[PDB]
C-alpha cells in the first residue's frame, strides 16, 4: 500500500505515528517501531506524531514503557488530537521534546471502562480501576509537573486543551511555530 | 382463568423473571389481598429464575410490608432474587416442594455497564451494597451470619429442598399430600 | 373455548414446550382442580417436546403434591421433561395412545453457559444433579433401577407406546374406543 | 365467529400447519365434541400442508381414540401429515372436494440435526421408524401394502381428489351440491 | 364490526392475500352461510392479489360445493387466484365494479424450491398440473378453451372490468347505483 | 370508541395508508352504511398519504357504487390515491379544511419489479393504464381535461385547500364553524 | 504491510510478539517463529514481548511447549498487559529472563470456558476443566515458585498485578529500568 | 504476510502446520505441502505440527492419504491441541515419529455430523455415518495399536488425553523432553 | 500468499487441485490451469487432485471439456472427497489414470438444483433438468463403463463409495498404495 509505504519512509526518518485509537494492534506496532529504531540507532530521537482519540490504558502503557526504556529520546508531537491515552503518550515524551502543533487539541480525562459479571468480579474490577486511575493520574502528574490532586480534579470529566493550554498545563514543552 | 381463581384463594405466582413488570404485578396482588383480608395468609408459589435486585427488593419489602403472612412455596426453582423472596416469607410458612432447587448467588450486572471510572466506582459500590443488602436480607431470614451468606453465595450455591431447609431458606420441605 | 371446556371436565393439556410459562399454567390448573375437587382424577394430556428441568420439577412436584390423581395420557410425543411428567402420573393411570412416542434422555444445557471453571464446575455438578434427580424420578415411577435409567437415557431412547409400557413410563397403551 | 359456529355443528378445521399448537387445538376440539355427543359425526375439514410427525400422530391417535366418527374432507391440500390425517378419517367418511390435492411423501427433518454419529444413528433410526409408522398408518387406512406406500412416498406423490380415491386416502370425491 | 354486519347480510370479503389462513376464513364463512340458508345468495366481494393455488382451490371447491349461489363482485383487483375465484362465482352473478382490474396469469413458485432433479421433476409436473387445472377451471367458467387460457395467461393479462366481462371472468360490469 | 360513534353518525375515516386492509375496512363501512340508510350522506374524513392503485379503485368504485352520497372532507393530507378518493366524493360535497394539503401525482411502483422484458412491458403498460385511469378518474371529478391532469400530475403537485378547490378536487374549503 | 515488515525486522533481531488474544492462529504463528529462530541459532535468546489479554489454554500450551523445547532461552517481556494465557506465557519464560516493563499489568485468573451439550458431555468437560485448571495452576506454581494452593486461591477470580507485584509474586524476574 | 513467510521458511525446513480446524481449504494446503516436500526430497522427514481442534473427516482423510502415500516419513507433533481429526492425523504419523509436546492435549471422540433431508436421505447418511465411524475407529485402532472395541467405547463421547495418556494409549510414540 | 505459492509450485509440477466446491470461479481457474499446462507441454500428464464436495454442473462441464480437449492426459486423484461434480471430474479422467487414494470417499448422486418463476419457466427448467440429468448420467455411464440405467438407479439419492467401491464401480482405475 502507499499509506504503508509513506509510513515506512518516515520510519526510516525515525518518525512514527500514533494515528488512530490506541488498541493492542497498533500499540504492538508502535512498540515494535520503537524497538526497531532503538536497535538501529540508540542516539537519534524518535518522533512520535500523535493524532489519537485515546484508547486502551495497557496498550498505551505498553507504548509508554517502550518509550521510556528506549535509550533514545521520544519526541512527541500533538498533531490535531491527543485525547485520553494519546494525551498520555504525548505527555509521556522526553521532557523538552514534547511538542504540540498550534491547533492540536489535548483531551485529558479519567479512564473509561466497563463493569461486568458478579459483584465479586466487579469489586476486583473496581479495585483495579482505582489502581489504573491512580497510576494514570500519578504519571500525568509526573508528566505535567502538576499535583495528582490537580490531575484528579481536572480529569474527572473531559478537560480539553489547546496547544497553548497544554503548554501551560505541562503536556507539551513547546509549540512548533516554523 | 386459573390465575384469577387462585388469586381469590389468596394464591400468587412468582412464576416469571423478577423484573419491574413482574414486581408490579406481585405488589399489586399483595396489596389487594392485604386490603381484602389482612389476617388470612397469602400464598406465594415461586417458580422463578430471579432477576433484578430493585424488583427483588420491591417484592421483598411488599411481602414484609403487608399485614398478611406470606406463605412462600418454591416449585421447581427459586434462583437469585427468587431464592431471597422464598426466604422472605413468613417464618414457619416458607416451603419448597421436594424437587425444587434453590439457587443463591451474589448479585451481578447483566451485560457491561460502560462509563468513566468515577461512574464505575459508584456502580461497583452499588453492586457491593446490593451484595451486602442481599446477604443481610438472607441473614435475618435464614438465621445464618451475613459473612456465612457471603462465602456461600460467592458462586452459585444450588440447594435442594432439603438443603434449603437446613440452610434456613425454607422452613418445611412440603410433603406430597396426594390421597392415593 | 375447548381448552376451558376440558378444564371444567378436569382435563389439562401439557401441549407446549415445558418452560416456566407453561409450568405456571399447569400448576395453576392443577391447584384449581385440586381446590375444586380433590377426589376426582385430573387428566393430563401430554403432547410436548419437554423443556427446562426446573419447569419439569415444578410440574412434577405439583402433580405429586395435589390430592387429585393425575391421569397422564401421552398423545404424539412425551419427550425429555414431558416423558418424566408422563411417568409422573398416578400409577395405573399413566396412558399413551398407541402411536405416541416417548423420548427419554439425560438433561442438557441449551447453548453454551460461559464462565470461569469454578462456575462451570458448579453448573456441571448441577446438571449432574439434574441428571441424577431425573433418573431417580424415573426410577420410582418406572420401577427400574436408577442405574438402568442412566444407561438408557445416556442418549435419546425413543419408546413407542408399547415400549414405554414395558419400560414403566406408562401403565396402559390406551386402546381406541371408537364405536365403529 | 364462523369457527365457533361450525364447531357447534361439530365441524373442525385442520387449516394450518400441523404443529404442536395446531395439534392441541384439534385434540381439544375432538375431545370436547366426543364429550358433547359421542354418536354424532365430527367433520374435519383439512386444508393443511402437514407438519410434524408427533403432532401428526397426536391428531391421528385422537381422531382414532374419540368415540365419534371423524369425517375428513380435504379442501385444497392435504400434504404430508395432513394427507395421513385425511386418510385417518372413518372409512366411508373420508372425502375430498374435486380440486383438492393430496401430497404423500416420506418424513423429513426440517433443517439439519447436528450431533455425534451415535446421536445421529438414533435420529436416523427414529426418522426411519417415523417413515415405517407413517407407511403402516397409510397401509391400514388406504388398503395398500406398506411396501407400496414406501415406493409411492419415496418422493412427493401428489394425488388429485380422484387419484386419492383410487389410492384409498379418501373414500368419495365429494360432489358439488350447489342447487343451481 | 362492519365485517360481521355484512356477514349477517351474507356478504363475504376475499380482501387479503389468498393463503391458507384466508382460505379457512372464507370456507368457514361459506359453510356457515350455507347452513344458515342454502337458498339465499352469498355475496363474495373480492379485493385480492391472489395467492397460493391450494388455498385457491380450497376456496374454489367450497364456493362450488355450497348450496348457495356465490355472487362474486370484484372491487379493485382480482389477481391470480383471486381472478379465478372471481370467475368461480355463479354464472350470471359474477360482477366487477368498473375500475376493478382482473389479472390472470399462470401459476408460479414463490422463491426457489431446492432439491434433487427427481424432486424438481415432481414439483414441475405439479406446477404444470396446477397450470393445467387453473386453465381448465378458467375454461369452464369463462367459456373459453383451455388452450386459449394458456396463451392468455402465459404472462400477466390484466383485464379491466369490461375486458373481464368480454373474457368471461365476470358476467356484468356492475353499474354504480348511486341515487344522485 | 369514537370511531364507532362517528360510524353510527355515518362518518368514516380514511385515516391510514390506502392498502387492501384499509380498502376492505372502508368498503365494509360504506356498504353497511348503504344498507343502514341509502339516503343519508356518508361523511368520509380523509387523512391519508394514499397508497396502492387497486385499493384506490376498490374504495373509488365503492364510493361511487353505494346509493348514499359520499361527503369527502380532507383533513391534513389527501395525497396520491387519497387525493383521488377526495375528488371521488359526491359533487358539491367534497370539502377540505383550510390547511389540508392535496398531493396529486402519477402512479408509481414501490421498489423494483424484476422480471423479463416481456413481463416488464406488461407491468409498464399496466402502470401506464393505471396512470391513464387515474387521470381519467381525476378528469371527470375535477372537471379538467385528462391531458391537463397528465401535465399536472407529472410530478408532485401539492395543492392547498384553496388550490384544490380551484383545481376541482374539492368543492368547498370547509370554513371553521367554531362558535367563539 | 508495514506492520508485518516491522515484526519481520524484529524477528531478525529474535524479538517476537504475543501482541493479541492468544487464539490458535497467532499461537501457531508464534510457535513457528520460535521454531524458526531456534533453527537459525540455538544459542541466542528469543525475546517474547507480551501485550496479551489472554486466550486459549491449548493455544498458550502450544506456545509454552514451543518455548521450553526450544534449546534457546525465551526472554519474556510483560509490555502493557499480560493477562490470563499471556500472564502464563510471561511466567513461562526462562528463569532470570522474565521481564516486566514497569507499568505493565499482570492478570492471573482461573481459566474461562463453557459447558454445553448433554450432562454426560458436561461431566467430561468438567473433569477436563479440573485437569486444565490443575495443570494451569501447577505450572503457574512452577513458574512463580509459590505453592499451588496459593495459586488456586489467588486465581479464583481476577487477580491483578503491577510490575512490582508480579516481581514479588514470581511471574517476572526483573523490572526493566533503562 | 509475515505469518505466511514464517510458515514458508519452515516449509523449507520440511515443517508444516495443521494449525487450525481441518476444513477442505487447509487440508488441500497441507496435502499440497506434503506433495511438494515429497517432490523435493523423498527421504527427509516432514514434520507436521498439529495445533488443531479437529474438523472434516474427508479433509483429514485427504491429509491422511497424502501422509501415507508420501514416500518420506511424516513426523507428527501434538502441539497444544490434537482434537478429533487433528488427533487422527497426529496418530496417523509414521510409527516411532509420532510426538506429543508435554502439555499438548489429545481429544479422541466419534465423528460429528448432521442429518437433513428426507428419511431416505437420512438413512443413506446414517449408513455412511456408520461407514465413516467404522473407518475412523479402525484407523484409530491401527494407529494406537488397540482394539476397535476399545476405540469405539472410548470415542463414544469426548475422551481427553494428556501427552502421557496419549503416549500409553498409542496416539504418539514419544514425548519431546529437550 | 503461501497457499497460492504452494499451488503454484505444484502447477510447475503439473499438479492442479479441485480442492473446493466447484463453482464458476475455481472452474475457470482449473480450466485456465489445464490450458496453461497443455500449452507448456502437450505430452506430460496433468495431475488433478480432487478434494471436492461437488458443485455446479456447467462449471464441472467446463472443467470436463477442458480435461478432454487437452491433448495431454488428465490423471485424476480422489483425495478425501470426490462428491457430485467432483466425483464426475474424478471419473472424467483419462482411463487408466483415474486414481483414488485409499480413504477417499466418492459420492455419486443425481444433480441438485432449484425451480423458480412461473410454471412455463419451471417447465423449461424441468426439461433442462432432464437434459442435464441425462447427460450427467450418460457421461457417468461412459466413465464407469456401466449402464445408464444402473447410473440412474444408483444416483437417485446419495450413493457413497469407498476407494475400493469406486474401483469396482468404475470411477477410478487404481488405488494408490505407495
Ligand atoms: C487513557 C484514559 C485515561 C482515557 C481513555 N482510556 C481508557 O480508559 C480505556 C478506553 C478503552 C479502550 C479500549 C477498550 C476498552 C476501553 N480503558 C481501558 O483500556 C481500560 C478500562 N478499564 C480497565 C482497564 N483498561 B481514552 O481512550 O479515552
Ligand atoms: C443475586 C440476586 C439478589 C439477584 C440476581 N441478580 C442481580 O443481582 C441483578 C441481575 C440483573 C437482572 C436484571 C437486569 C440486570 C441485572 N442485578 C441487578 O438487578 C442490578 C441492578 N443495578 C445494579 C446492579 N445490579 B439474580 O437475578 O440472578
Ligand atoms: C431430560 C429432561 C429432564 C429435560 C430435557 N432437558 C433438560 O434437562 C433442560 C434443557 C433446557 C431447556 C430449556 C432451557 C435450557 C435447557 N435442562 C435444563 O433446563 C437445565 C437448566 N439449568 C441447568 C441445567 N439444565 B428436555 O428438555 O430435552
Ligand atoms: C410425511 C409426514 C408424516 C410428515 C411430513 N414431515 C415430517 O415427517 C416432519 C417434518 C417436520 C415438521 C416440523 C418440524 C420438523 C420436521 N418430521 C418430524 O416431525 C420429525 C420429528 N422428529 C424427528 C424426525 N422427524 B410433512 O410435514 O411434510
Ligand atoms: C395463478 C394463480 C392460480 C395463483 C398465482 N400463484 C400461484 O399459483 C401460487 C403462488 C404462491 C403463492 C403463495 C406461496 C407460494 C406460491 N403457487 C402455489 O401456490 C404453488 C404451490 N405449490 C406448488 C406450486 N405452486 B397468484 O398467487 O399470483
Ligand atoms: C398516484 C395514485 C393513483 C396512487 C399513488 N401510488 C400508486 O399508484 C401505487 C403505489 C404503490 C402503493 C403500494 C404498493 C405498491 C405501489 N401503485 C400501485 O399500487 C401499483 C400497483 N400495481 C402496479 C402498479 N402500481 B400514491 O400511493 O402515492
Ligand atoms: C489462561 C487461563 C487461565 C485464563 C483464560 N483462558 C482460558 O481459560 C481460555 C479462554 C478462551 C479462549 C478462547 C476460546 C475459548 C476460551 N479457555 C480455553 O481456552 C478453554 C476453556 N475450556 C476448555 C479448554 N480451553 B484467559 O484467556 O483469560
Ligand atoms: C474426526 C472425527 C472423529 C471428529 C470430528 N470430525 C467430524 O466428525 C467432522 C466435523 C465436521 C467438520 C466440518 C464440517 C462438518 C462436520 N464431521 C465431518 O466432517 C462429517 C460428518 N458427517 C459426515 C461426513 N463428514 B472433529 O472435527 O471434532
Ligand atoms: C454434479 C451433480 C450430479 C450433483 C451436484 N451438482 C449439482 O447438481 C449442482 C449443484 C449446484 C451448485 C452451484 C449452484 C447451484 C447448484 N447444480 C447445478 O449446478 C445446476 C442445477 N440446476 C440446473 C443446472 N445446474 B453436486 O454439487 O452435489
Amino acid at each position: 500500500s502507499l499509506t504503508d509505504s509513506v509510513y515506512e519512509r518516515l520510519l526510516s526518518e525515525r518518525i512514527i505515528f500514533l494515528g488512530s485509537e490506541v488498541n493492542d494492534e497498533i500499540a504492538n506496532r508502535l512498540c515494535a517501531q520503537i524497538l526497531l529504531l532503538a536497535a538501529e540507532d540508540a542516539s537519534k530521537d524518535i518522533s512520535l506524531y500523535i493524532n489519537s482519540p485515546g484508547g486502551s490504558i495497557s496498550a498505551g502503557m505498553a507504548i509508554y514503557d517502550t518509550m521510556v526504556l528506549a535509550p533514545c529520546d521520544i519526541a512527541t508531537y500533538a498533531m490535531g488530537m491527543a485525547a485520553s491515552m494519546g494525551e498520555f503518550l504525548l505527555a509521556a515524551g522526553t521532557k523538552g521534546k514534547r511538542y504540540a502543533l498550534p491547533h492540536a487539541r489535548i483531551l485529558m480525562h479519567q479512564p473509561l471502562g466497563g463493569v461486568t459479571g458478579s459483584a465479586a468480579d466487579i469489586a476486583i474490577q473496581a479495585e483495579q480501576f482505582a489502581v489504573i486511575k491512580k497510576e494514570m493520574f500519578r504519571l500525568n502528574a509526573e508528566f505535567t509537573g502538576q499535583p495528582i490532586e490537580r490531575i484528579e480534579a481536572d480529569s474527572d470529566r473531559d478537560r480539553w486543551f489547546t496547544a497553548a493550554e497544554a503548554l501551560e498545563y505541562g503536556f507539551v514543552d513547546h509549540i512548533i511555530t516554523r | 382463568n386459573p390465575y384469577n381463581k387462585l388469586f381469590e384463594e389468596r394464591i400468587i405466582f412468582l412464576g416469571v423473571q423478577v423484573d419491574d413488570a413482574s414486581a408490579n404485578d406481585i405488589m399489586a396482588q399483595l396489596l389487594v389481598l392485604e386490603s381484602l383480608d389482612p389476617d388470612r395468609d397469602i400464598t406465594m408459589y415461586i417458580n422463578s429464575p430471579g432477576g433484578g435486585f430493585t424488583s427483588l427488593m420491591a417484592i421483598y419489602d411488599t411481602m414484609q410490608y403487608v399485614r398478611a403472612d406470606i406463605q412462600t412455596v418454591c416449585l421447581g426453582q427459586a434462583a437469585s432474587a427468587a431464592a431471597v423472596l422464598l426466604a422472605a416469607g413468613t417464618p414457619g410458612k416458607r416451603m419448597a416442594l421436594p424437587n425444587a432447587r434453590v439457587l443463591i448467588h451474589q448479585p451481578s450486572l447483566s451485560g457491561v455497564i460502560q462509563g468513566q471510572f468515577s461512574d464505575l466506582e459508584i456502580q461497583a459500590a452499588e453492586i457491593e451494597r446490593m451484595r451486602t443488602l442481599m446477604e443481610t436480607t438472607l441473614a435475618r431470614h435464614t438465621g445464618k451470619d451475613a459473612g456465612v451468606i457471603r462465602k456461600d453465595t460467592d458462586r452459585d450455591k444450588i440447594l435442594t429442598a432439603e438443603e434449603a431447609k437446613d440452610y434456613g431458606i425454607i422452613d418445611t420441605v412440603l410433603e406430597y399430600r396426594k390421597l392415593s
